[PDB]
């Protein structure tokens, strides 16, 4: 119905309990290995932010996989940089990790994330 | 909070 | 960090996702009943927007089940419009449901809805 | 969008 009200704190609500179980470990169902260091996560918050993670978590025979191995170039700060910002709509971005974040949200396919670095690098360039 | 949206 | 930028839009975006995914029954966890009708779920979003399903699925036991049976007093109308509710921060609130949405959210524990269920049904007397 | 929050 278009007769709907709306809860303006609901989304933001949703994801600061989204988080509160991840950093429980409560129902986590996927491993993200990165050059040796390993994130828990929930595979539906993963699809729901980036590009890579929906096209692998649909594919039928990657959805059942419980550890997912991301390629070696990846920087492990620069995904969990990334991975925080997923559950809590925050971003670490730091002159000393830019280049690093910016390298692991092109590979993620997090659109909004890498025009943002694009931008905080060209306005020190 | 609520709103009409 | 406390030097964290955000992004405004972030929670809504992901909570439209979590909607694309289960309309398209993509990893599903859970089927709740009601009275009957069956509704397909993601536990995670079910223990993010209710206490009664964030005690359900924190249980060592029901954790694990596949189907939660809800009583059946639960009109499952007013359970759909709150499901909805969940995943979009809408609530479809109307003269010919607020008794039955009311009494479904003091079952689901989903606190801020019955606060203003509260206050519509005051208006009306 | 983004905002410093
Ligand atoms: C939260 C902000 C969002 O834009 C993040 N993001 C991004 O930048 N790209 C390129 C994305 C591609 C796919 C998805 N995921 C989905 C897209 C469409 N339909 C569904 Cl069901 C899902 C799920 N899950 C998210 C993406
Ligand atoms: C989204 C708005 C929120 O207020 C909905 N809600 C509500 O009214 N009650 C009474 C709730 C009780 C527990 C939870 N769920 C959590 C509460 C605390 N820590 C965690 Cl990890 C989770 C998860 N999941 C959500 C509730």
């Amino acid at each position: 119905a278009d007769s709907c009200i709306q809860f303006t704190r609901h989304a933001s609500d949703v994801l600061l309990n989204l988080n509160r179980l991840r950093s429980r470990d409560i129902l986590t169902d996927v491993v993200i290995v990165v050059s040796r260091e390993q994130f828990r996560a929930h595979k539906t918050v993963l699809m729901a932010c980036s590009g890579l993670f929906y096209s692998i978590f649909t594919d039928q025979l990657k959805c059942n996989l419980s550890v997912i191995n991301l390629d070696p170039e990846i920087n492990p700060e620069g995904f969990c940089i990334l991975l925080d910002f997923m559950y809590t709509s925050r971003l670490n971005l730091r002159e000393g990790n830019i280049m690093a974040v910016m390298a692991t949200a092109m590979y993620l396919q997090m659109e909004h994330v890498v025009d943002t670095c694009r931008k905080f690098i060209k306005a020190s360039e | 909070a609520w709103v009409i949206p």
